């Protein structure tokens, strides 16, 4: 299962 | 921009025996960026319906892909892989050798 | 006995040819099990190994949600990094990300990983402490500040120590018949004259899993590192891997040479020689 938080670089 | 040229290997899934169905593989690896053109050739002509793996990369960030098709090797039919990439002036043809 | 899970993301802009492509693939060890591709006719997370197929629609939708969000996020990240480097709108650029967890033979978390790169160069990585970042340059320092504000390291730490390990364990159990089965290499040595004076000995390893293997040639019991041609380990296409190592030897000093083969699938390491 992938990591669920995205954060713009 | 730093670019890396593909390594290319052409080989069979199973040890080659004439008249017996097998898979012809072309493995391209160590390249960057990821766009790449790969064809499998039978006596110089492009084979249809060739499949490939999903784009992935190694710990050094370089990409790799496997291209494959069913084939029946014979004594005198010639197989090859034709690869083009931004790093190459013209496509590179690597011939299939049973002992490589 | 030692296992890992990784996800590999590739985001690639292509000015004049539509929006940036995002593709994610997931691996347990050397086995791919999932893919998502923003370019697919109908983008959704798809199974790529038999043992993942038993996951229910709520798993597939959850993955698909995450990767769809990532598609949009990476498009913004590409715009931002172009700006950080004062790059023109003309060129194609790539962000890559690889992250995941390593387990030891007891099933415990050995360590976690989360590294990103830009055009194939290290850009930002989570340190082994899972609490601080290493930024490659002044551009990456901007991302670092953004990620500290969003408390990214703390969230990743929780994932890597928690969900990553738990799901890896689940996959290892569900796929135990393949993922926890080490297939030993089938081996043989070939001999081909190159001239009157010299011959090639080629030591073959075929049909093995996982990909990790050691193939060496020794002459009189000493390693032939500089004289061995050693091809990259390559996939057979049926989950298994192939490799060979070759030395050019004087005729007929062939018996002075031995090929040594180490792999998890073997009861005992092998010593092979050419058998005329």
């Amino acid at each position: 299962l992938p990591f669920d938080k995205t954060t713009i670089m | 921009m730093i670019q890396r040229t593909p390594k290319i290997q052409v080989y069979s899934r199973h040890p080659a025996e004439n008249g017996k169905s097998n898979f012809l593989n072309c493995y391209v690896s160590g390249f960057h960026p990821s766009d790449i053109e790969v064809d499998l050739l039978k006596n110089g002509e492009r084979i249809e319906k060739v499949e490939h793996s999903d784009l992935s990369f190694s710990k050094d960030w370089s990409f790799y892909l496997l291209y494959y098709t069913e084939f029946t090797p014979t004594e005198k039919d010639e197989y090859a892989c034709r690869v083009n990439h931004v790093t190459l002036s013209q496509p590179k043809i690597v011939k299939w050798d049973r002992d490589m | 006995g030692s296992h890992s899970m990784r996800y590999f993301y590739t985001a690639m802009s292509r000015p004049g040819r539509g929006e940036p492509r995002f593709i994610a693939v997931g691996y347990v060890d050397d086995t791919q099990f999932v893919r998502f591709d923003s370019d697919a006719a109908s983008p959704r997370t798809e199974p790529r190994a038999p043992w993942i197929e038993q996951e229910g629609p709520e798993y597939w939708d959850r993955n698909t949600q995450i990767f769809k969000t990532n598609t949009q996020t990476y498009r913004e990240s590409l715009r931002n990094l172009r700006g950080y480097y004062n790059q023109s709108e003309a060129g194609s650029h790539i962000i890559q990300r690889m992250y995941g967890c390593d387990l030891g033979p007891d099933g415990r978390l050995l360590r976690g990983h989360d590294q990103s790169a830009y055009d194939g160069k290290d850009y930002i990585a989570l340190n082994e402490d899972l609490s601080s970042w290493t930024a490659a340059d002044t551009a990456a320092q901007i991302t670092q500040r953004k990620w500290e504000a969003a408390r990214v390291a703390e969230q990743l730490r929780a994932y890597l120590e928690g969900l990553c390990v738990e799901w890896l364990r689940r996959y290892l159990e569900n796929g135990k018949e393949t993922l926890q089965r080490a297939d030993p290499p089938k081996t043989h040595v070939t001999h081909h004259p190159v001239s009157d004076h010299e011959a090639t000995l080629r030591c073959w390893a075929l049909g093995f899993y996982p990909a990790e293997i050691t193939l060496t040639w020794q002459r009189d019991g000493e390693d032939q590192t500089q004289d061995t041609e050693l091809v990259e380990t390559r996939p057979a296409g049926d989950r298994t891997f192939q490799k060979w190592a070759a030395v050019v030897v004087p005729s007929g000093e062939e018996q002075r040479y031995t090929c040594h083969v180490q792999h998890e699938g073997l009861p005992k390491p092998l010593t092979l020689r050419w058998e005329p």
